[PDB]
């Protein structure tokens, strides 16, 4: 019901809800949603701060097999382009026994006074999927149908604005809009000379 | 004016909503949403590459074709009466046709440099094939457009001298003069476009 | 725990510009159809 | 170094450069080469000293590609965001002011070479006005030779 | 210091002092200079008393060249974005202005030399408007200087 | 202090009180410039008082210039957003205003004056007109300053 | 309070409630006092009769400056959105109900002039419409002082 | 209560049942106002008489403004989302049908008036088309008083 | 239920059923009232026979009335964004389906009452061409209704 929440201090740090938290092994989906946001005892092992790296550590105990942990990596870093202070998911890993899955996500980034959101984080590369596998065949995969995470500036123990995911352009529309909107100047331009080709009034 | 009120019909409300658009992304600070960066990153090079190769020869046959039905109206509706010009005055429907020659040597010299990579992370594709992919557009557009516009510079000259042909024939060889200074320029696109394209090479 | 997100659906950018190249593409349509109509000078003097 | 997209605006600096200085090249050269061409049949000994206005145009296609061949030799793999800027800002300047000096060589020379052809007092006149159209190409050259030389 | 692009307004403030500050001086030379032709076919002695149109409209382009001067040597790498804004509207006060007193000067310069060839009483009265259609380039020129150097 | 881009706003305040009454200014100098020489041909004795109508839209030019230069005096590194937009619209309400001022002033200073060659008892109600057409410049003058001030 | 940029929606009621009634003002005097230039060149002793709809024009500026001032008199830092949308809609609710104001008393007191120039016997009937287009104002006066005084 | 931007829509209802009613009310007076003097040279007797088109075009106006009063009046800080879209679509359905309420009075004004010049019959007539439209602008009233008052 | 902004086109379909039909009826009563006034300086007598294309005409207006009642009664707080979608398809299809038929209305009854004076027989054929031109805001009301009952 409530998001995770991890603290060090008096003050709360790095927080992270979801709806339908699910990983699978194999082919085998089960759903952990109802054992971490519901739950409110969990295994946070190492969850560190340091104001320029955050870690979160979940960790089970009851999967498939064995104690299988995840961990979501982030990195607070100051871009000198941006002149700003913009928070990046690093890695998101998961140690099941003697083995790291390491998907890499790209485009879970955001300025740190802001949090992320997005609709699909999940693995299973389609067309943009976020969590994308370091070796194709993998075997874990996993799927968040809702998901907002944030750290270095949480405050008040709730999240801040959220910088989605979404956004009006797409990459793969902004190709396709450039393209369309260049060849409808070209076809304009050879519309207007044959909406002016007027014939004659009489003969001879 | 009837058609030309729908293109500044547009040109206007694009504009005015860029104006507004662009008062709104600063003023609630969602200025970190623009991301220039992500446009020139995320969209391919191969898009910009294209619009290169895609330019150079068919802006320049544009302005070869303009500048030929500019002159050869006049080489027809002057040649009526003194039909001598029709030998003559080919050599101003030759410099206008030159300027295609520039765009088909420039199509292929620049297509010969465009080869395929496997990246896809904008770390990944390195500042080399992005390098290569902004300078082959860049490169397609001034030998496009300067020879767009040097073809209708030597196609106005080239009808004017040859309704001055028709009154005296002396007169062709003075002003052909005229058409040479006209069609340097478009030998200074190709000058340009040798030197955007030398130190590039796309490719991993 | 609270302040949670607006729940944005993940293809906003596609519903996005299916609806705002549709009914800029439907109201030109229309912009120039009535212009047309409005214009249309028939011929009347008798 | 500079990021991965810092070579477009150092591209478009050489490509405006020489593209908005080829279209006032042109219209330099063909409005005023109407002007020669229509002139030349009611007056065919001053064709040859009215060129000039077709020469001068000319000029501002070379004003151009000095700066175009001084960017692109510059330009290399990963150059700051501030000197591609700053290639991008003297790439404006020389074209789009000499697309004004193009223009105003074109109606100028247009003019000139038709009140020279009723009255030849006009000719120390016309190459007079044709100075100051053709210094708004050097003020522009001046300042794209500061902001590309930084 | 500033951000990276930081540097884009500040050159787009070199370049528009420029580049709208020729497009000024174009059309107070070109404009005007159809008057002096169209004039001098029938008065050939007001010729180098005419030029003083195009020489008002020469001023113009220089109080773009002082400017876009101005600015461009005080560039640097990873200037604030404070100061990067004044430069910016230092372009487009001096260059947008300009635009407008070549307006005014191509205008009053055309028909005042159509006036002055018809009647040589008007050659005072054409000077005193041309007065007032130059003095909207110096207000955009020390609105620059007072923006630029803060 | 306020955000970074907050100045831009202010110095756009700065930009659009100039170039904007520059435009008015402008459009009252190059309409009613060409009326005083249709006028002249004529009635060459009333050249002279006909500078009026020129030197009214020559007072909405400096209508601009004092604002101008009065955001530009109040601008700081780090000012609040409240105060950056009363200067944008000190800008916006001077120069939108006073490009209206000079609209009318050129159309009525441009008929007017061709109105005074064939009848001469026109040119104190004229005048009288263009007192109405100048205080549309002096009303965004005085709310222009209510905003700046505050 | 409110948020930061609240205050930019009060600033653009402001400045749309001057420029928009002086561009009624601008249409009023300036359409208007083009007919009275083409009286009097018949009727010159009704000059002084025909400021009418020239002064009735500027009383249309006058009605946008007095909402502009109480707008820019109810500004603080820190209002909230819902008081700062009120005077949005105060401005454009006097703004744009003056440009349609001064719109028409321009096209009625353009022809009205032309009229009493053949017969002035329309005198007495054409003060008589112009108040039906000086309540235009009005009603959008009395729309405004109800908007922003809540 | 509400979001911070809901009383956004409400005040745009109530500036456009006054800004699009007045620009209406003043097409109506204007168009039917130049018909007003070609009539007059002709009948000068049907000067009083042929007021009531720009009568009917001053009723456009004040049902705008009963419909702006009605608005400004239920205003409130914190009205929901759903109650200012009621009060957004009777501001538009009240001004955009009196604009065009507005515009075919003032056709079949202006119209009207001038066959009443050459025929006295068409008085009868005139004033029964000014009826229908007149009603566009009442039907536009009864569906904004059922969709702000509910 | 629905989400907060469900309720917005709902009532744009409310409103764009009075506006686009009193647009389509004050063309069809404009455009076919100038055809009273040219007729009946030849053809005194048919000013009541032939004022029946503008009282079909107000029919378009009575369709889209109709329509946008049904509409505003049928919102209430929280209607789903299916059954808000076809309240704005019942909108759009009676009041542009209403200014097709304003259009084949309006420039039928224009040429229509010009033919009626010079020859008597066309009354029975162009009350017939008026039944296909309204038929046209009919089918547009039909498919309101089979909309609008979802
Ligand atoms: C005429 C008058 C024009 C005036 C019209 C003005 C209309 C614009 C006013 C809207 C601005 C304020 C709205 C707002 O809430 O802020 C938003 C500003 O986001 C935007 O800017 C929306 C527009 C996006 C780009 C559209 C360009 C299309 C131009 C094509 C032109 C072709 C025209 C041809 C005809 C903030 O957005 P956000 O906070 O990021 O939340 C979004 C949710 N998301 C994050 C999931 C994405
Ligand atoms: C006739 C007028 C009608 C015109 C309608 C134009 C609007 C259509 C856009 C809707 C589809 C967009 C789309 O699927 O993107 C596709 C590009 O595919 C393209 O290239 C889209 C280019 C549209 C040009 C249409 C020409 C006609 C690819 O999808 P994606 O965006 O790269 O995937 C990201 C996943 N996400 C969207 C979930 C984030
Ligand atoms: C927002 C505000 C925007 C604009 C507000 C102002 C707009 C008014 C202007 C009206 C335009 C007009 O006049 O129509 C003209 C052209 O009409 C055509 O022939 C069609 C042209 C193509 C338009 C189709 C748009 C669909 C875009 C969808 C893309 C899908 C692409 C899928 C592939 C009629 O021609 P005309 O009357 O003869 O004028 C010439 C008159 N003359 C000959 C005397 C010179
Ligand atoms: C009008 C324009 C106002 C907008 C320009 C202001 C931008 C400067 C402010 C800025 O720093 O950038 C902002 C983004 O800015 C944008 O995203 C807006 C860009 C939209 C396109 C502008 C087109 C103008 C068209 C004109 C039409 C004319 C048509 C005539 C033809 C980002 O601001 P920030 O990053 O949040 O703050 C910096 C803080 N930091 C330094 C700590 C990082
Ligand atoms: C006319 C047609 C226009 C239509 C626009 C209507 C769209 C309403 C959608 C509301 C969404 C919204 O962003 O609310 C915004 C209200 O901001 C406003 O509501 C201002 C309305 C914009 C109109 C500007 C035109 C005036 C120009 C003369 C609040 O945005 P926010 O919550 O503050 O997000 C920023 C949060 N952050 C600063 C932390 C990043
Ligand atoms: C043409 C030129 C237009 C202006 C030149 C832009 C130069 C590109 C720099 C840029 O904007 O991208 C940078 C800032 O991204 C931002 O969001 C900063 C503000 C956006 C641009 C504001 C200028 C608008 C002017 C419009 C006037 C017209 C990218 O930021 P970064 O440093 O790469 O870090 C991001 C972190 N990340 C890598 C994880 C994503
Ligand atoms: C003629 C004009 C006729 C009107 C024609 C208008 C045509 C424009 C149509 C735009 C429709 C977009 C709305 C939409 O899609 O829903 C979007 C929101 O929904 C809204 O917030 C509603 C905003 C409507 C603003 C239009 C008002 C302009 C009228 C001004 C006229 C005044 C003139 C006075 C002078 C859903 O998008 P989202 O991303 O999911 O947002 C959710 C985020 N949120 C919860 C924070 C909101
Ligand atoms: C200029 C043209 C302007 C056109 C501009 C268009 C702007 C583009 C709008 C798209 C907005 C984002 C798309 C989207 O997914 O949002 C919504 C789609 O809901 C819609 O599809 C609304 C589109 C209707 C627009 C019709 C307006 C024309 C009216 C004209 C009549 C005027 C007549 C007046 C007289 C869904 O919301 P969500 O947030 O994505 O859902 C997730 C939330 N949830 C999880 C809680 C469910
Ligand atoms: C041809 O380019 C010349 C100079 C250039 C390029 C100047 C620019 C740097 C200019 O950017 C700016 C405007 C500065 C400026 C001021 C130049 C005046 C120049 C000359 O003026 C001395 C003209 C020439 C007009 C002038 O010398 C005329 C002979 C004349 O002397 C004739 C007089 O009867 C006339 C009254 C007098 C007045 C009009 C100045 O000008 O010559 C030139 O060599
Ligand atoms: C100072 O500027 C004058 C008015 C200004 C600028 C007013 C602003 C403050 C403005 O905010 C408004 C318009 C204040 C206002 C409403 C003045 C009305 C008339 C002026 O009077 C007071 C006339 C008027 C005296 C005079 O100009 C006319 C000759 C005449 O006196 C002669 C009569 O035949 C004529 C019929 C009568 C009518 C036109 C009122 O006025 O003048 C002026 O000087
Ligand atoms: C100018 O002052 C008059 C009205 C003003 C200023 C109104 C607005 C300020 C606004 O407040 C009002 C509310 C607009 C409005 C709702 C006016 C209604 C009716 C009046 O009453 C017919 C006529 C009317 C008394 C009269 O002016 C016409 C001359 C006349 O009525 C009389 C006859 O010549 C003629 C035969 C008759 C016709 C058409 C039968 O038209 O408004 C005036 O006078
Ligand atoms: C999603 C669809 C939107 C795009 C559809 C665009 C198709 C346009 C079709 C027809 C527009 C042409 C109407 C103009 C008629 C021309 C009149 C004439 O030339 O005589
Ligand atoms: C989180 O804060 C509470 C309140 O101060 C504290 O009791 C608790 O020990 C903190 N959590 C950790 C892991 O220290
Ligand atoms: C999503 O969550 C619901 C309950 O919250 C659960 O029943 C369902 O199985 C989840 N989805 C998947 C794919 O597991
Ligand atoms: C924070 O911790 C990380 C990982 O242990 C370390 O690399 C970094 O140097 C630390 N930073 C500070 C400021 O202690
Ligand atoms: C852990 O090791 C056991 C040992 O056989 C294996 O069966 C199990 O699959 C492992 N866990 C996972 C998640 O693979
Ligand atoms: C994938 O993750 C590895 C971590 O070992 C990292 O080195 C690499 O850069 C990542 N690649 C991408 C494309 O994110």
């Amino acid at each position: 019901n409530v998001p995770v929440s991890y603290n060090d201090s008096y003050d709360t740090r790095i927080l992270f809800w979801a709806q339908n938290f699910s990983v699978a092994y194999g082919e085998h989906w089960e759903d952990l949603t109802s054992r971490t946001f519901g739950v409110q005892d969990l295994n946070l092992t190492g969850s560190f701060w340091n104001d320029t790296v955050a870690r979160l550590v979940l960790t089970y105990d009851s999967l498939f097999g064995t104690m299988v942990t995840f961990k979501f990596i982030l990195a607070n870093s100051y871009y000198s382009v941006s002149a700003r202070h913009w928070f990046t998911l690093e890695n998101l890993e998961i140690h099941s026994n003697g083995s790291v899955a390491y998907f890499n996500a790209s485009q879970v980034t955001g300025p740190s006074i802001y949090s992320f959101h997005c609709e699909h984080v999940s693995s299973e590369n389609e067309d943009g999927n976020l969590l994308v596998p370091d070796t194709q065949p993998s075997l874990w995969q996993m799927t968040f149908r809702d998901f907002q995470i944030q750290a270095f500036n949480v405050t008040d123990k709730k999240f801040s604005y959220a910088s989605d995911c979404a956004g009006f352009f797409s990459p793969g529309i902004w190709m396709g809009l450039l393209t369309s909107l260049f060849m409808l100047f070209i076809f304009t331009y050879g519309l207007h000379m044959i909406l002016s080709l007027k014939t004659m009034d009489r003969f001879d | 004016t009837g058609l030309v009120l729908l293109y500044s019909g547009v040109f206007v409300a694009f504009w005015a909503c860029l104006l507004v658009v662009g008062i709104c992304y600063t003023i609630f600070d969602l200025g970190f949403r623009f991301d220039v960066a992500w446009f020139l990153t995320e969209t391919s090079p191969f898009m910009w590459s294209n619009l290169g190769i895609g330019l150079a020869i068919s802006l320049s046959v544009v302005g070869a074709a303009w500048g030929i039905y500019i002159t050869g109206s006049s080489i027809i509706g002057g040649g009526v009466k003194a039909p001598r010009i029709k030998t003559k005055n080919l050599v101003s429907i030759i410099f206008c046709e030159a300027v295609a020659i520039y765009g088909i040597i420039m199509a292929i010299v620049i297509s010969n440099m465009a080869e395929p990579f496997s990246a896809t992370d904008p770390k990944a594709i390195g500042h080399r094939n992005y390098h290569a992919g902004y300078s082959m557009f860049g490169a397609g557009l001034t030998v496009g457009l300067s020879n767009l516009f040097c073809g209708v510079c030597v196609g106005i000259v080239g009808s004017g001298a040859a309704l001055a042909d028709a009154q005296n024939p002396s007169l062709f060889v003075k002003i052909l003069i005229v058409e040479i200074f006209g069609s340097a320029i478009g030998l200074f696109g190709v000058i340009v476009a040798i030197l955007q394209t030398s130190r590039v090479k796309m490719g991993d | 725990t609270y302040n949670l997100a607006y729940k944005y659906n993940f293809e906003y950018p596609v519903v996005f510009n299916l609806v705002l190249w549709i009914m800029i593409g439907l109201a030109l349509t229309l912009i120039v159809t009535c212009y047309n109509i409005w214009n249309m000078d028939p011929g009347y003097d008798s | 170094n500079g990021p991965e997209y810092a070579s477009f605006f150092a591209v478009m600096g050489a490509s405006a450069a020489m593209v908005f200085s080829a279209l006032g090249a042109a219209y330099g050269t063909a409005k005023s080469g109407t002007g020669i061409a229509a002139m030349s049949v009611m007056r065919p000994e001053m064709i040859m000293k009215s060129i000039i206005p077709v020469v001068m145009a000319g000029i501002i296609a070379i004003y151009g590609l000095v700066v175009a061949v001084l960017i692109a030799n510059s330009l290399n793999d990963g150059i700051s965001l501030y000197r591609s800027f700053l290639q991008l800002g003297a790439g404006l300047s020389v074209g789009l002011s000499g697309l004004a000096a193009g223009f105003a060589i074109g109606i100028v020379g247009d003019a000139g070479v038709r009140g020279t052809a009723q009255q030849p007092r006009l000719f120390v006149g016309m190459i007079l006005i044709l100075i100051f159209a053709e210094v708004l190409g050097l003020y522009g050259l001046i300042v794209a030779l500061i902001l590309s030389t930084k």
